[PDB]
RNA sequence: ACGAGAACACGUAUGCCGAAGUAUAUAAAU
């Protein structure tokens, strides 16, 4: 029995909003009241784009059930076929040298993007202000595998390398298609926490 | 989940003895005051409560212990106070408490759990506005409401700000915002719009 | 001081508060306390960093422009002692009235808030 | 399931205001505190010319329900039809060839151009001051073009060529019948960073 | 849906001063330094011009409601009624052969042109600056009208073809006054750049 | 509780969560009452030696059993991105019989 | 510091302004600070750049043209040390101390602009 | 030789989905 850490930075290259919260703010660490990336956003919106990679069927889309191999890397456990899920994404915590950075340098971390909108046969405006994580910013990131089956491994690591890269070029939180949200990882790091396992082969670009 | 009432007649020691002080505590007398708690007690049970869905678990002697649906629950203790002061003549009094459990629990573990303040003031005026604005106004779920609970808890003044401000940031009709403000403010007003609220979900 | 907190009501006059006062002009303000707040939070001990005290003075400036671009929110500050206030809370250099400073700063915002137009 | 990516250099052709701050700012970043480009206003604007290329009606112009192939190049999924944008636009970023150049020309990035609005019946032309970029200035784009269904990446890249072209003759910012917002788009590039889709024949101009 | 480009040359006449950065400056293009029109200077007398030569009334100046093909061309929206602008003026700049041909006969850029202010009872000289680019020199303009009726291109074009001929007569930027703001047109071009209009 | 009292922090946070049906992207709200970060909990194991000659053996167990969880989540949604836990200052200390415990350890 | 509040306070004659100086006979003056200022932010050392601190002399000449052009502004820069700030800038070269004169300045030009007429 | 003894309130899902900081108005009268 293995357990295996995977470690890295989140970079904001455009601004963030996750904004759980509900004007309209960001979702919030209530012990330092900074920015963070609920485990279930990340986790969620992996699995959301990596299922859609696979061929998924509209009976499958109404009852959740994805692909197998989806499946057996979150879990289900719903009905008949269970499958006790297998990485724990944990949160994100808005790192110390962002916030000695932007401490040093006197910058927010959270700007309000003030956005409008023209409604037609008026074209009357109405504003809104929303939040947005600064750009930049990083926060810090664990992921824990685990090893139910040795024989897959490196199989199930280039899924969710792939899930990585989809979630790079796409984009968390809300505003993704108007520009909110499109993230980078950096410093990623794997180290067999528990187990007698290896994890040198093993790659997450 | 279900509600259970249970409920006793207060004044029935004193009743089925001294009952009418000196004149009239006849042995024949006396049955007939029983005769007439006993012939209420199990056919007026049965008619009553007809509009409700409620089985009836145990009635008889001064013991009422009834289960059912929460709000059905509610609702009938209700119509059954009522029913009862009529047909006591507001002579006899019942305390009654009313407790709200998970389905599939040992029943023998919730009968141990186990007026007119209440029906005028909670139910019959605080509700109905709560209900009807809610009614106009939608997405005001649980989260709107729970953090009304949230604010209503934490009873210092700040949170008082922070009501008022939530209160803003809705879309309520002006009139509905500020009851529930002028209710928060007095301590008995919002420990009733508390309750009412709780009765909302 | 939390007469000052009420008065907010006391200012309701006709049909504008506190002179027309609005919240699109007093946005800055909040933004401003706030990023000082999240640093406070960060602060473990009571005695303030110099850096922190100058980040004081550099709110109070921006009170006083604020104050000279909007006669509103002039007279809003002015009529709510928000100069001594903060002068005070300057001279004081402890965390916990500051803190105590932001919740009023925080009533008195949401209070504006909730009376408009 | 790929990812197309869409490269790109905006050069402004005149002054460019997109005022999102405001003595009256424009959208100014926070990490290198010089202006971008917010790419609510890119879509927004790309997404209105659009539309009017193709039909609107009064009822159409009621409530934002719009010609359906545009629907489904930027999803609405508002009369509960499922579309979800396949096409995301991200935000613009001083670039550093600008930033360059300028320093060693020594020129700034913004000019404050001043306005007199004069008053009929009053003769009295008030001074009103208006920030904007400065000319010559670049920004670089990222567009992602997502393929929910294979045999229609070309017709949506169709319409994509002329909401393209119709953003180099039209302004895009605030008030541009002032004279203020002509763009142009340079350099572009198309690569799919994900999947097995051929982009060669692929084109925007 | 369509689009009309308009390509055309602007050639200043009299000497020119906008001087918008106001000894008194005029207007500059930082990335060249160079001077500009800022076509909102255009529009301005634009409108002002037609509404002139237009129905004026005292009423409709005090509430700024200008004369509905007037506010039809340019789009005003300030009575209530939603209105888009149907044309956009553009800024202009230097054209390459003016900047060609400048360097070649080394000719400046800007003159200063002296303004003596003479007292009647004193006669007292105190001199004051201005300003002017150099006369005879050519911008490039674009002016962009848009198509929202394929009926009405034909009447907004009329009013726009009048309205460049009163921008020639007239004086444009400050101080016209005193000779300074007249320029001519040159080498317009018309050309549809989007859609399938024939022009 | 004296931190956070005078901090002013509440103890418990409401997180707002969201769940998209497939062909329909229709949103649902969902809201879990998680407790603060940073909270700390005092807790208290008892391990009663009934064989001197395995206790050695138990601990190391036992320290494997808590090291696991040091990388582990408890409750609910712990994939989801909640649970995880740390262990400080623990000391170990005889208090029945006559049993040394100056070598065994746990972090 | 905020010596520049005691500077204005003191300015205030008889209603005229160090002479009657105005906010908008500084305009050219904050925006060249401005540009600096974004430019200084974009850096990351402390140590400035030859060409920053041939801006600062550029800055420094603006400085000396637009005090000989007004005589107001050339009172305004003259008892508010301006011209000793600049040059002990000059000679420092360090970026936090040119951060603070940028705070300074702008708190010059809010307290002016507070008591205008 | 305690109405005891064993028993993770667990397993699935995130804040989405659309909205353009927009609408005219000469750096001006010597």
């Amino acid at each position: 029995y293995s357990k295996i850490k995977i470690s890295g930075t989140i970079e904001v290259v455009t601004g963030l909003h996750i904004g759980g919260g509900g004007d309209s703010p960001v979702v919030r660490d209530l012990q330092t009241k900074l920015p963070i990336i609920p485990g279930s956003s990340i986790k969620g919106k992996m699995r959301n784009l990596l299922a859609k990679h696979f061929g998924l069927k509209m009976k499958q889309e109404s009852h959740n059930q994805d692909d197998e191999r989806v499946l057996r890397l979150f879990g289900s456990s719903e009905k008949g076929n269970i499958q006790r899920a297998r990485l724990q994404i944990s949160d994100a915590f808005f790192s110390e040298k962002t916030k000695e950075h932007f401490a040093q340098n006197d910058i927010a971390y959270t700007e309000t993007k003030f956005e409008n909108t023209i409604n037609r046969l008026t074209a009357v405006a109405n504003p809104r202000q929303i939040e947005r994580v600064t750009r930049g910013s990083e926060f810090d990131f664990v992921f824990i595998y685990n090893v139910d089956e040795e024989s897959q491994v490196e199989d199930d690591f280039e899924n969710i390398e792939k899930a990585i890269h989809l979630l790079e070029n796409d984009y968390l939180g809300g505003g993704g298609t108007r520009g909110n949200g499109r993230i980078q990882f950096k410093d990623t790091n794997i180290e067999t926490v528990v187990g007698e396992y290896d994890s040198t082969n093993l790659k997450i670009k | 989940r279900l509600g259970v009432v249970r409920a006793d007649i207060d004044n029935l020691g004193a009743t089925f003895i001294s009952g009418i002080p000196e004149k009239y505590n006849s042995i024949s007398r006396t049955a007939t005051l029983s005769r007439q708690l006993s012939l209420f007690f199990k056919y007026e049970l049965n008619h009553l409560l007809e509009n409700y869905q409620i089985t009836a678990i145990y009635s008889g002697g001064d013991d009422l212990f009834l289960i059912g649906a929460w709000d059905d629950i509610i609702e009938a203790s209700i119509y059954i106070n009522d029913k009862f002061k009529e047909f006591t003549l507001d002579k006899l009094t019942l305390s009654a408490g009313v407790g709200m459990f998970s389905g599939k629990y040992p029943v023998s573990k919730m009968a141990f759990e186990t007026w007119d303040e209440f029906k005028k003031n909670i139910l019959e005026e605080k509700l109905l506005v709560l209900q009807q604005g809610f009614s106009q106004t939608d997405e005001h779920g649980k989260a709107f409401i729970y953090k009304m609970l949230a604010l209503l808890r934490n009873n210092e003044a700040i949170n008082i700000a922070r009501l008022a401000y939530l209160l803003a940031r809705s879309k309520m009709n002006e009139d509905f915002t500020s009851k529930i403000f002028n209710w928060a403010q007095n301590d008995k007003d919002k420990n009733q719009l508390i309750t009412a609220l709780e009765y909302y979900i | 001081m939390t007469f000052a907190h009420e008065v907010v009501k006391s200012n309701v006059k006709n049909q504008v508060l506190f002179n027309g006062l609005t919240t699109s002009k007093l946005r800055n303000l909040m933004e401003q306390v706030n990023r000082l707040y999240t640093i406070a939070f960060n602060s473990n001990e009571d005695q303030l960093n110099e850096e922190f005290i100058d980040e004081l003075e550099y709110l109070k400036i921006k009170f006083y422009y604020e104050a000279g671009r909007e006669k509103s929110v002039d007279e809003f500050l002015k009529k709510t002692l928000m100069f001594p206030i903060i002068d005070r809370v300057i001279k004081k250099e402890s965390k916990k009235f500051f803190l105590d400073y932001c919740k009023y700063f925080e009533a008195l915002v949401a209070y504006a808030k909730y009376y408009q137009k």
